[PDB]
């Protein structure tokens, strides 16, 4: 009735994505704020997505 | 027994096997591509190579 | 289908190799009775040639007919030839390894992806023998699978300016040769070659067996003498020639040392690093081939 | 600092103990007992402070500097 | 494929990846038409982000052929894909789904 199991498949789709781009180690600072920003926006498209 | 070559020998041949492109090959014809830029100059490594 | 003979294919008039010399179709043996040499003061020693990768490199699906016989004569004793290795058509060759195949290769020396009318082509089974060893022409270029280019130039000296008794001693000193000549002469005698039908040569090199096989290796001696003359003049660092009292003599130096060179020259072809590599690897399957 | 006279050795050992202490290799220690540490490219990767793309795959991949077998250290 | 530039040095590069598993999801059959030609852009991505992983990879080989029964054998050898590829025996190794 509710939910949808494609939708749920790109959340655990985003969510792997969200930790390899936590995981990913980077140097300059802007860097590091992308960082945190596309992990931000990764979990908004998955909201697109359902 | 193969072919005398007919540079070898002095009599002239005026008929001859010339190979020749067709309309299908074209050679040095201007050619067309993209051209893509490094999205970060400072991210271009020169060494090591 | 040409029916391959108890000789080989060579035994065939119809594929006779032949250099042009004093205005008559030579036989290679008798051009090779010209050829003297100077020894020097360098030694070759023939190392043991490894043995060539087991691995056939896949051809690519390839739909048009492959002149296979004009690329290997080409990247071998061809004038102008370069970047033999770009294409990677030599591949092909593997289509012919399977048993069973419905590519046939014609004495035209094309891969035919299918037997064709009117078109003679060699025994499959020969064919596939052939194959099965010289599609490995295919990683000529491959990182992993590159022939030496160096220690296989000794075997090619040994085999053409080695004495009988050099030869069984597997070392001779590093050779100069020569010969009274015409001008232009390694470049008309390369070309001579690059019309051969080596396909021949090399079919019933890999297809013959038993006492059959050894006959072919001394009626052909003189021929594979020939094709590693003009590979020698290749790569000889040097190609003089000396005046002798109204007579020239021809002077390569020096057989079975690769110089490496790539920079042309008028007197002879010459191998860029593609052909060196390419060279190297047929030297290798051949001499595999030659001693067994 | 001493154009004339040896250094004297307390100098040279404080001196040396403090650029000692300035020194720190990139590594990620771990239990296996078959491997080592490519040194050479470890003190490399930090003379250039990281900068030669040798530098970034280690300063991004430290453990890529332990190793087995010999050979592979640098193939990887 | 239209190829894509990208060399994945920033975080956000990971937008490109992303692009692509869209693809997969939307249009599977599309993907698997062009899926060689995107390997090539994801061992960009995996050589920058998993390079130890990557190395690993890559030494089983960039690519396979599947034998008799159906075993995959894979080329030992790092190479770039080309569709000249896709109609013959070889398939890209990133999509062999073998651990
Ligand atoms: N930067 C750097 N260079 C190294 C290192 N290890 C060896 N080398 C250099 O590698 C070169 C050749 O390596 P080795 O064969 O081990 O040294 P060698 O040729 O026997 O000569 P020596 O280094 O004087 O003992 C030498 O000139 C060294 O300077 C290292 O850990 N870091």
């Amino acid at each position: 009735t509710v939910t949808n199991e494609f939708a749920s498949r790109f959340r655990t789709i985003v969510a792997t994505l969200a930790n390899v781009v936590n995981e990913r180690a980077v140097q300059d600072d802007m860097q590091k704020a992308t960082r945190s920003c596309t992990k931000q926006w990764l979990r908004h498209l998955e909201t697109q997505f359902d | 027994q193969v072919g005398i070559p007919k540079l070898e020998v002095d009599h002239i041949s005026f008929s001859n096997v010339v190979s020749m492109m067709t309309a299908n090959i074209r050679t040095g014809d201007d050619m067309a591509v993209e051209r893509v830029n490094p999205d970060d100059v400072r991210a271009i490594n020169i060494r090591n190579a | 289908m040409l029916q391959q003979p108890t000789g080989g294919y060579t035994t065939l008039e119809q594929f006779a190799f032949t250099i042009r010399n004093d205005g008559t179709n030579a036989t290679p043996t008798q051009f090779l009775q010209l050829l003297s040499y100077e020894a020097t003061e360098n030694e070759l020693v023939k190392k043991t040639i490894p043995t060539p990768e087991t691995h056939l490199p896949s051809a690519r699906n390839v739909p048009g007919n492959v002149y296979i016989e004009d690329a290997i004569t080409q990247a071998l004793f061809g004038i102008s030839a370069q970047n033999v290795n770009a294409h990677g058509y030599f591949s092909r060759l593997s289509a012919l390894a399977l048993p069973n195949t419905s590519a046939r290769l014609g004495l035209d020396g094309v891969i035919y992806n299918s037997e064709t009318i009117n078109i003679p082509f060699y025994d499959p089974a020969a064919v596939a023998n052939f194959a099965a060893t010289y599609a490995k022409l295919g990683n000529a270029s491959t990182p992993r699978y590159r022939a030496d280019m160096i220690d296989i130039y000794a075997h090619v000296g040994l085999e053409l300016a080695g004495t009988d008794a050099e030869r069984a001693a597997g070392v001779m000193p590093v050779k100069r040769a020569k010969f009274d000549s015409w001008e232009g002469s390694l470049i008309s005698l390369s070309r001579d070659v690059v019309n051969w039908k080596i396909l021949a040569f090399l079919i019933d090199l890999c297809s013959l067996e038993g006492e059959a096989l050894r006959a072919f290796k001394t009626r052909n001696r003189d021929v594979f003498r020939m094709m590693l003359f003009i590979m020698s003049t290749a790569v000889a660092a040097n190609v003089v020639n000396r005046k002798v009292t109204k007579r020239v003599d021809r002077v390569l130096e020096y057989i079975g040392v690769n110089s490496m060179r790539t920079a042309g020259r008028t007197a002879t072809i010459t191998y860029d690093l593609s052909r060196h590599e390419f060279a190297a690897k047929f030297l290798q399957l051949t001499f595999t081939r030659w001693n067994a | 600092k001493y154009p004339s006279k040896a250094i004297p050795a307390d100098e040279l050992i404080d001196n040396l103990h403090s650029w000692m202490r300035s020194v720190h290799l990139l590594h990620v220690r771990s239990e296996d007992n078959t491997l080592r540490y490519n040194w050479m490219l470890g003190v490399y990767a930090r003379s250039t402070n990281y900068t030669t793309p040798v530098g970034q795959l280690v300063v991004n991949a430290p453990a890529i500097l332990n190793y087995s077998n010999p050979q592979d250290a640098f193939n990887s | 494929l239209k190829k894509i530039a990208e060399s994945f040095e920033d975080p956000s590069s990971i937008v490109v990846v992303l692009e692509f598993i869209l693809f997969a999801l939307f249009f599977p059959t599309e993907f698997n038409r062009i899926k060689g030609d995107i390997q090539n852009v994801l061992l960009l991505f995996f050589s920058r982000w998993y390079p130890v992983e990557y190395g690993i990879f890559v030494q089983r080989g960039a690519t396979y052929t599947i034998n008799a029964a159906g075993e995959f054998e894979f080329s030992g050898r790092n190479e770039k894909w080309d569709q000249a590829l896709y109609l013959s025996e070889h398939f890209p190794a990133l999509f062999s789904d073998v651990p």
